[PDB]
C-alpha cells in the first residue's frame, strides 16, 4: 500500500620485541597451503590463492633474508591429499619459481590436516634436536578429512617437539585453536591483506626458543670463493654438486666453492653440503641475524612543542614540523617520524649510538 | 623520470692526512676535495634529474656537505667548501678515538637516501647509489654495524663504491662484492680524478656496455674467538653464534653450557 | 540569433551566476536542458528532470532531457506547481533561466487538469469548474459535431455534457487545439459502480525501486492516472502491470500483441496475484471460456480489431464487453497502437484507467504525438545504463560487423538499382563466413545463439547451410513451442534461426549472443525492441560490464551501412555503444564455408536465380 | 522481558523488581533480524504462511549460506516437529539440503530420547572434530530446555 502518495521533493533540498631471550637460531619450516574449492573465494582480490602466493613469496624473500641458514619447505593440501609441492631447503629464486608455476593451480577438494602433518612429520622426524622445527599452516576452508584420528598425530608431534602455526582467512576453529596452543604455535585470522602481510612479517622473526629445545657446539666450514683462472694450470673445472642435479647443462665452472671437509664443490651459497653435511656459511650470513640477538629499543615520542631542543633531525637535518618527535634512548638525539621508523625497521642501528 | 643520486662520503681523518701532508706528496687533502667536487659537478652535468648528496666522514662527527661557471655548480661548491672549511677549521683533537665515524656517515647517508626517495614523487623512480673514498686506516669495533649498513643498501639494493687511497679495507672489498659496488684502489692520487670520472661516474646501466676491470678477489675467513686466528671449519654455537677451534662445553659468550650428553 | 559557426547564441539571454561547479543544469532558451551525471547532485537533479521533463539522450556524462507540454503536464498532474518548479530549476541551473521558459512553462502549468472527463453509467461527460471555458469551447465545429446529439438531432444540455462515443479521440485532438487538455483521473477509492475482486499480491512479488518509484508516480495522490511506462523487456515491466492491477483490484482487461503474449499475461497474473482462475479468461479463438464473471479479460487487438464478422460466440463476448465498464485496462506494445485500426479499439473500449507499457516508443511514422493523448502522458522511462550498473538486466557487448561485398556480388549489387537489391547484400559470402565463424566460437564458448534474419530466404538458406532450426511465417505452434524447448533444454542445439517473427510473435527463452543479419530498413525501433527482449540478466557475469554479447553483421558499401546508422541512433540515446570490427580474428585457422569463390559463383546463381 | 506479567502470573507482589544490564568492553553477541529472503519474500512463521514454498527455500538458502560460512556449531530451532520435518523433507526434494551436507554435518533430532541423545554426542563430537555439524531442534523440544552451548558450540 506503498502507492498511496510518495514524492522525493524533501529529497530537493539545499545543502613487539620480547625479552633478551633464545630465537630460533636455526629453523626449518614447512609451509603447507590449502588447495581446497573454498580458495577460489574472493576474501582478498583477486582470491585466496592468487594473493595468498604472493605473499607467500614476499614472505620466503623476507625469511631468507632475516634467516639465512633457515629453510623452506612447500606442501599444497588439496583433494585430502597432500602433494610435496617444494623439498625443503634454503634456494629463494628456486621457491619462488614453484610459487610462479603453482598461481596456476586447480583449486578443487578439501584440505588434509592429518596426511600434510604426518608428511611433515616424517620429512622432520631425523632432524638434529638443536634445529629447531616450525611448521605454518594456512587454513582456508574450515572442513578437515582426517583418514585417521587427529589428536594422536598432535601428540606425536608435541613429542616430537615440532611447532605448528596457523594463519586461517574465514573464522575461528577450535581444532587449529587446539592445535596451535598444544604445539606452542600461535594461531591467528586474517583480516585482510594487510593483515596478512603483518602475520606473515610476525611469522618471519625466529620464534622464542623453547626450554626443552637444545644448545649443541655444532661445526660448520667457511669455505672461499676459489676461483681458478686459465692462465693457472690448475684450473680443472668441475660440474657444481648443485647445478649436477638439473635438467639442463650443470655449471661447468673452473673454480668457486669447494668444501673444506670433502672437497664437494657449490656454486651457491649459503648451502649445506650433500656429501658430508657440513653447513657451508659465509661470514656476513652469521652476521645478518645479529640485529635479532641486538634488537633496537622503541625510542620516546614527544610532542615538538614539549620537545625543548633542537628543531632539526639528527639522520637527515630535516626542519621538523610534526607533532611527534623520536628521541634515542640512548644518546637522546632528534629523529622525525621517518628517520624513526626506518631505522627500527631496517638500519636496526642508531648512528648516535655508534658515535 | 631517472633520478641518479651519487651520495659521496669522504674520509675526512685529520690525522692521516696530516701524515700525508708531512710526507710532502703530490697528494693534499685540497686536491681530494677539488676532485670530489669536479665529480659531483659533472654528476649533476650528466643530467638534470640527477642530484648530488656530499657527506664529510669526521672523527667528531659526519658532516652534510651538501663568474664563467655555472650557478648552481658554482653555489655547490661555495656551500661545500665553507661546511668543510667550517668543519676542519673547528676539528679540535680531544680524545684518542682516531678511527673514523665509517659506519656513522653510511647511516646518515642511508637515512638522507631514504628522505630523498620519499620524497620523491611515484612519477619518477630515484636511482641510488654511494661512492666511499678511503684515505686513513680501516676500523675494527664499527664492524658489526658496518655489516648493519651493508645489508640495509642491500635491502633497498643501492650500489656502494669503494675508491681506496692509501689502506685496503677488507670490509669494503666484502661490501662491494654484496652490494655489487665497484672496488679499485687508486694506484696513483694525483690521478684520483680521472679513476672517479672513467670508472664511478658511470652509472651501472652505462657500466653493463661499458668494459671495466673485473673485481677484485675477496675472501671470507673467520677469526676463532678464543684466538681470532684463521680457521677453515669451526665449532658454532648455537646460543651466540660464537666460534671455536676446539670443542668447548661451556661457551665463553653467552655462559651457557653445551648440553651434550 | 546564430552564430557564424552555427551555434545558437544563447549566452546573452542566460545570465550566468557563480555557483558553476555546485550547479549541474543548463536551461536554454529552446526548451532542452543539458544536465552532468558527475556533479555530487546528479540523484536530485535526476529525479527532478525526470518528473518534468522528458529524457533525449543519456550518454555517460553529460544528459540532455527537453520540456514539453505533455511532460508539464505530467509535471502538474502529479501535484507539482509552477512556483516550486522555477524554484529548483533555479537552485539546479548554473545560469539564469530565460524568461522565455519561464512563460511558457507559467502559460503551460495555468490550464493543466482543467477540463474532466467523467465515464460514468457508460457515459462520456465533460465537466469542469470554469462554465466560461466550457461555453466558449462550444462555439468550435468539431465540439459541435462530438457533442452528443438528442434523438431528434439536437444537442444535448459544474454541470456536464455527454458526448459522442465514437467522437472521442476527435474531442482529444480538438482540445490541444483549444489549449485545454482533457484530465484522465479515476476515482482510486471513490468507486461504488465497480466492486473490488478477490486478487491481492503474493508474497513472492519484488518491487524494484524504479519499479516502485513509476507506480507511485502513476498513483498521484493515490489516484490511478492514464499513460504509459517505458520499461525494458524482463524488467518485470509484465509483473509493474500486474502489481498495478492487484492495486486497482477493479475490473481489469488486458490486450496483447498476439497468443503468446495473452499467455505470458495470464501466467504472470497467476504466478503474482491472488485472483482465482475461474475470474481469468482468454478472450481468443483457441482457447475460449466465459466472458461471465470474468474479473481479468485477456484479449488481442485483432479479437477488438475484426472489422468483418467474427463467430457468433465472439459476437456475444464482445456485447459482454461492450456492455461492461472496466476500471482498469492495460495495453502491451503501445508502440503498435497509433495505427488506425488498433485506434479505433480505445473507442470500441469503454474503460476509466488506461496503461500502457512497452520498450520502445520511437514509431518510425513519427505517430507518436497523437499518442500523447491516446492514452496520456509518458509517466516513466528507466535509464537503461542505471539499470545496467545496478545488475537488473544484462550489460550488454555490442558491436557492429563489417563484411566485404565478394566483387561479382558487389558488381551485381551496383547493377541493380531497384528494391531488389536486398538478396544481393543479404547473401554476401563474406557475411555467411562471419555468421558462421561467430556461431562456431560462441559454441565451443557454450554461448546460447540466436541469428535474426528478416528476409525469408536469405534465413532458410543459412539455416539450412548451417543445419540448424529455422522459424518463420508457418510457425507451426507446436513444433515451434518444440523448438523453443529443445534450445533451452538441449545442450547439444543451442543455434537458433528465427525469422521476423521474434520482434512480438512469440516468446523468447534468455539468451546470450545475439546475431542480427537482416533488418526491417530502417525500423530503428524494432530490432532495437528486439535487442533488448532477446538478451536478459543472467547470473555470474554481473560484475563484468560484458555478459551479453550482441553482433549486428553489415555489408560494406550497401545501403545496409546507411540503414545501420540509421536505426542503432535510438540504442546510442540510450548510451550504448557500438564498436566496428571490420576483420574477425581466428577465421584464418578455422576452415569455413565458402572457402573457394566457385562455391561462391554457385552462391550467386542461386541468389539471381529468385531475380 | 516483562517484570509485572509474573506478579500476575503469580498473584503476588515482589519486594524488589530489579533487572542488571550487560556490560560489555567486547560486544559477544549479533542479534540480526532477516524478514527478507533473496527473491524479497516476506519470511514469516505464520501457519498460513509455514507451508508456503518460498519461505521453506529461502529458509533452505539462508541455511546453506551460513553453514558455508558460519563456523561449525549451527543450531536451528523451529516452531513444531511436523513443520520441522515438512521443511526438511522439502529441502531435500529440491537437494539445497544436500549441499548443505556437503559442507557441514546435519544432525536432526527425533522423538525418540537415545536418538536424540546420539544426535547431540554426534554434534558435539563433530564440533569438537573440525567437522561442521548442524543441529535441528524444536523451540518447545528437549534441546532447548536443557542443553547449554559452550562458545565453540553455540
Ligand atoms: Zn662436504
Ligand atoms: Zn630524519
Ligand atoms: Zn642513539
Ligand atoms: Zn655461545
Amino acid at each position: 500500500r506503498w502507492e498511496g502518495g510518495y514524492e522525493r521533493t524533501w529529497e530537493i533540498l539545499k545543502e613487539e620485541h620480547h625479552g633478551q631471550v633464545r630465537l630460533g637460531m636455526m629453523r626449518h619450516l614447512y609451509v603447507v597451503v590449502d588447495g581446497s574449492r573454498t580458495m577460489e573465494d574472493q576474501d582478498l582480490k583477486p582470491n585466496r590463492l592468487t594473493c595468498t602466493l604472493k605473499l607467500l613469496e614476499y614472505f620466503v624473500e623476507e625469511y631468507f633474508d632475516q634467516n639465512p641458514i633457515s629453510q623452506i619447505g612447500i606442501i599444497v593440501t588439496k583433494s585430502k591429499r597432500a602433494e610435496k609441492l617444494t623439498e625443503l631447503s634454503g634456494n629463494p629464486r628456486k621457491h619462488i619459481t614453484s610459487l610462479k608455476k603453482a598461481v596456476d593451480m586447480t583449486c578443487h577438494g578439501e584440505p588434509s590436516l592429518y596426511n600434510s602433518l604426518s608428511i611433515a612429520m616424517q620429512t622432520l622426524k631425523h632432524m638434529p634436536g638443536h634445529t629447531s622445527r616450525e611448521v605454518l599452516i594456512i587454513f582456508s576452508s574450515l572442513t578437515t578429512c582426517d583418514p585417521s584420528n587427529i589428536y594422536d598425530l598432535i601428540k606425536t608431534l608435541k613429542a616430537a617437539k615440532i611447532r605448528v602455526s596457523v594463519i586461517g582467512l574465514s573464522a575461528e576453529v577450535r581444532v587449529c585453536t587446539v592445535l596451535a596452543r598444544e604445539t606452542g604455535g600461535t594461531y591467528h585470522v586474517i583480516l585482510d591483506e594487510s593483515h596478512y602481510k603483518e602475520l606473515l612479517t610476525h611469522h618471519v622473526s625466529p620464534p622464542p626458543a623453547s626450554s626443552s629445545s637444545e644448545c649443541s657446539l655444532i661445526r660448520m666450514g667457511f669455505p672461499q670463493h676459489t676461483i681458478a683462472s686459465l692462465s693457472d694450470q690448475d684450473a680443472k673445472p668441475s660440474f657444481s654438486m648443485a647445478h649436477l642435479d638439473g635438467n639442463t647443462e650443470p655449471g661447468l665452472t673452473l673454480g668457486g666453492y669447494f668444501c673444506p671437509q670433502c672437497r664437494a664443490k657449490y656454486c651457491e651459497l649459503p648451502v649445506e653440503c650433500k656429501i658430508c653435511g657440513l653447513t657451508l656459511v659465509s661470514a656476513p650470513h652469521l652476521a645478518r641475524s645479529y640485529h635479532h640477538l641486538f634488537p633496537l629499543d622503541a625510542f620516546q615520542e614527544i610532542p615538538l612543542e614539549e620537545y625543548n631542543g633542537e628543531r632539526f633531525c639528527y639522520g637527515c637535518q630535516g626542519e621538523l614540523k610534526d607533532q611527534h618527535v623520536y628521541v634515542c634512548a640512548v644518546c637522546q638525539n632528534v629523529f622525525c617520524v621517518d628517520c624513526d621508523v626506518f631505522v627500527h625497521d631496517s638500519l636496526h642501528c642508531c648512528p648516535g649510538c655508534i658515535h | 623520470d631517472e633520478l641518479n643520486l651519487l651520495v659521496i662520503v669522504v674520509d675526512a681523518n685529520p690525522i692521516w692526512w696530516g701524515k700525508q701532508a708531512l710526507k710532502e706528496s703530490q697528494f693534499t687533502l685540497s686536491k681530494c676535495i677539488d676532485a670530489v667536487m669536479v665529480l659531483g659537478n659533472s654528476h649533476l652535468f650528466m643530467n638534470r634529474s640527477n642530484k648530488l648528496a656530499v657527506i664529510a666522514s669526521h672523527i667528531q662527527e659526519s658532516r652534510f656537505l651538501y663568474d664563467g661557471k655555472y650557478e648552481l655548480l658554482t653555489s655547490a661548491n661555495e656551500v661545500i667548501v665553507e661546511e668543510i672549511k667550517d668543519l676542519m677549521t673547528k676539528s679540535d683533537i680531544k680524545g684518542q678515538h682516531t678511527e673514523t665515524l665509517l659506519a656513522g656517515s653510511l647511516a646518515k647517508a642511508l637515512c638522507y637516501i631514504h628522505r630523498m626517495n620519499k620524497e620523491v614523487k611515484d612519477n619518477q623512480e630515484m636511482k641510488s647509489r654511494i661512492l666511499v673514498i678511503k684515505a686513513a686506516e680501516d676500523s675494527a669495533l664499527q664492524y658489526m654495524n658496518f655489516m648493519n649498513v651493508i645489508f640495509a643498501a642491500q635491502k633497498q639494493n643501492i650500489l656502494i663504491d669503494a675508491c681506496v687511497l692509501d689502506s685496503d679495507s677488507g670490509l669494503l672489498q666484502q661490501a662491494c662484492d654484496i652490494t655489487g659496488g665497484l672496488y679499485l684502489k687508486v694506484p696513483q692520487m694525483p690521478s684520483l680524478l680521472q679513476y672517479l670520472l672513467w670508472v664511478f661516474l658511470p652509472d651501472q646501466d652505462q657500466r653493463s656496455q661499458l668494459i671495466l676491470p673485473p673485481p677484485v678477489h675477496v675472501d671470507y675467513r673467520a677469526a676463532c674467538f678464543c684466538h681470532r686466528n684463521l680457521i677453515e671449519i669451526g665449532y658454532v654455537c648455537s646460543v651466540c653464534l660464537s666460534i671455536f677451534c676446539n670443542f668447548s662445553p661451556i661457551c665463553t659468550t653467552c655462559e651457557t653450557a653445551f648440553k651434550i650428553s | 540569433k546564430v552564430d557564424e559557426y552555427g551555434a545558437k547564441d544563447y549566452r546573452l539571454q542566460m545570465p550566468l551566476k557563480d555557483d558553476h561547479t555546485s550547479r549541474p543544469l543548463w536551461v536554454a532558451p529552446d526548451g532542452h536542458i543539458f544536465l552532468e551525471a558527475f556533479s555530487p547532485v546528479y540523484k536530485y537533479a535526476q529525479d527532478f528532470l525526470v518528473a518534468i521533463a522528458e529524457p533525449v539522450c543519456r550518454p555517460t556524462h553529460v544528459h540532455e532531457y527537453k520540456l514539453t507540454a505533455y511532460s508539464l503536464y505530467a509535471a502538474v498532474s502529479v501535484g507539482l506547481q509552477t512556483s516550486d518548479i522555477t524554484e529548483y530549476l533555479r537552485k539546479l541551473s548554473k545560469t539564469g533561466v530565460p524568461d522565455g521558459i519561464m512563460q511558457f512553462i507559467k502559460l503551460c502549468t495555468v490550464s493543466y487538469g482543467k477540463v474532466k472527463l467523467v465515464l460514468k453509467h457508460n457515459r462520456y461527460f465533460v465537466e469542469s469548474c470554469h462554465p466560461d471555458v466550457i461555453q466558449h469551447l462550444l462555439q468550435d465545429p468539431v465540439i459541435r459535431e462530438c457533442r452528443l446529439r438528442n434523438s431528434e438531432g439536437e444537442a444535448t444540455e459544474t454541470v456536464s455534457f455527454e458526448v459522442k462515443q465514437e467522437m472521442i479521440e476527435e474531442l482529444q485532438k480538438r482540445c490541444i487545439h483549444l489549449e485545454y487538455p482533457l484530465l484522465a483521473e479515476y476515482d482510486f477509492r471513490n468507486d461504488s459502480v465497480n466492486p473490488d475482486i478477490n486478487i491481492d499480491l503474493k508474497p513472492t512479488a519484488v518491487l524494484r525501486p524504479y519499479q516502485e518509484k513509476s507506480l507511485r508516480k502513476m498513483f498521484g495522490n493515490g489516484r490511478a492516472r492514464s499513460g504509459v511506462i517505458v520499461l525494458p523487456c524482463g524488467a518485470g515491466k509484465s509483473l509493474v502491470g500486474v502489481t498495478a492491477a492487484c492495486t486497482v483490484r477493479k475490473r481489469c482487461l488486458v490486450l496483447g500483441n498476439s497468443a503468446v503474449s495473452v499467455e505470458q499475461w495470464k501466467a504472470q497474473f497467476k504466478m503474482w496475484s491472488t485472483i482465482d482462475d475461474s475470474q481469468i479468461c482468454r478472450f481468443t479463438s483457441d482457447a475460449k471460456d466465459k466472458p461471465i464473471g470474468c474479473s481479468v479479460a485477456i484479449s488481442t487487438y485483432s479479437m477488438l480489431g475484426h472489422t468483418t464478422k467474427r463467430s457468433w460466440e465472439a459476437e456475444r463476448v464482445m456485447e459482454w464487453l461492450k456492455t461492461q465498464e472496466w476500471g482498469l485496462m492495460i495495453l502491451d506494445e503501445v508502440h503498435t497502437i497509433p495505427a488506425k485500426m488498433f485506434r479505433r479499439v480505445l473507442t470500441i473500449v469503454q474503460a476509466h484507467c488506461k496503461l500502457g507499457l512497452t520498450a520502445t516508443l520511437v514509431r518510425e511514422d513519427d505517430k507518436i504525438v497523437d499518442l500523447n493523448f491516446l492514452i496520456g502522458p509518458k509517466l516513466y522511462e528507466a535509464n537503461w545504463m542505471e539499470l545496467q550498473n545496478n545488475g537488473y538486466i544484462a550489460k550488454v557487448q555490442c558491436a557492429e560487423v563489417w563484411c566485404p561485398m565478394s566483387p561479382e556480388f558487389y558488381r551485381e549489387y551496383v547493377a541493380i538499382k531497384t528494391k531488389k537489391r536486398i538478396l544481393l547484400y543479404t547473401m554476401n559470402p563474406n557475411k555467411f563466413r562471419a555468421c558462421q565463424f561467430l556461431i562456431k566460437f560462441h559454441e565451443r564458448r557454450n554461448d546460447k545463439i540466436i541469428v535474426f534474419a528478416d528476409n525469408v530466404f536469405a534465413l532458410k538458406e543459412y539455416a539450412i547451410r548451417l543445419n540448424k532450426p529455422y522459424i518463420y511465417g508457418p510457425t507451426s505452434q507446436g513444433e515451434r513451442m518444440q523448438i523453443l524447448q529443445n534450445f533451452k533444454h538441449n545442450p547439444k542445439i543451442n543455434t537458433i534461426f528465427i525469422s521476423k517473427v521474434g520482434d512480438t510473435s512469440f516468446d523468447l527463452p534468455e539468451a546470450n549472443v545475439l546475431i542480427q543479419i537482416s533488418s526491417h530498413g530502417g525500423s530503428r525501433r524494432q530490432e532495437a525492441q528486439r535487442l533488448g527482449r532477446v538478451l536478459r540478466a543472467k547470473k555470474g557475469m554481473v560484475a563484468e560490464e560484458y555478459n551479453a554479447f550482441f553482433y549486428s553483421l553489415v555489408s560494406q558499401d550497401t545501403q545496409e551501412m546507411a540503414y545501420s546508422t540509421k536505426r542503432q541512433r535510438f540504442l546510442v540515446d540510450q548510451g550504448y555503444s557500438f564498436k566496428v570490427i571490420t576483420k574477425l580474428a581466428g577465421m584464418e585457422e578455422e576452415d569455413l564455408a565458402f572457402s573457394t569463390k566457385e562455391e561462391q559463383q554457385q552462391l550467386l546463381q542461386k541468389v539471381l536465380a529468385a531475380t | 522481558s516483562p517484570l509485572d506479567i509474573y506478579p500476575k502470573i503469580l498473584d503476588f507482589h515482589p519486594v524488589t523488581m530489579a533487572t542488571f544490564t550487560m556490560t560489555l568492553a567486547r560486544v559477544c553477541l549479533c542479534p540480526m533480524i532477516i524478514g527478507r529472503g533473496n527473491d524479497q519474500v516476506a519470511i514469516s512463521s505464520k501457519f498460513e504462511t509455514r507451508e508456503d514454498i518460498a519461505v521453506i527455500r529461502n529458509y533452505g538458502n539462508l541455511l546453506l549460506e551460513m553453514s558455508a560460512v558460519v563456523p561449525d556449531g549451527i543450531v536451528a530451532f523451529f516452531t513444531s516437529y511436523q513443520y520441522m520435518e515438512s521443511t526438511v523433507a522439502s529441502w531435500y526434494e529440491q537437494g539445497i539440503l544436500e549441499n548443505i551436507q556437503r559442507n557441514k554435518l546435519l544432525f536432526i533430532e527425533t522423538q525418540d530420547g537415545a536418538e536424540t541423545s546420539v544426535a547431540l554426542e554426534k554434534y558435539q563430537e563433530a564440533c569438537e572434530n573440525g567437522r561442521g555439524a548442524i543441529l535441528l531442534s524444536v523451540a518447545r523440544g528437549k534441546v532447548s530446555e536443557g542443553i547449554d552451548f559452550v562458545h565453540h558450540y553455540g
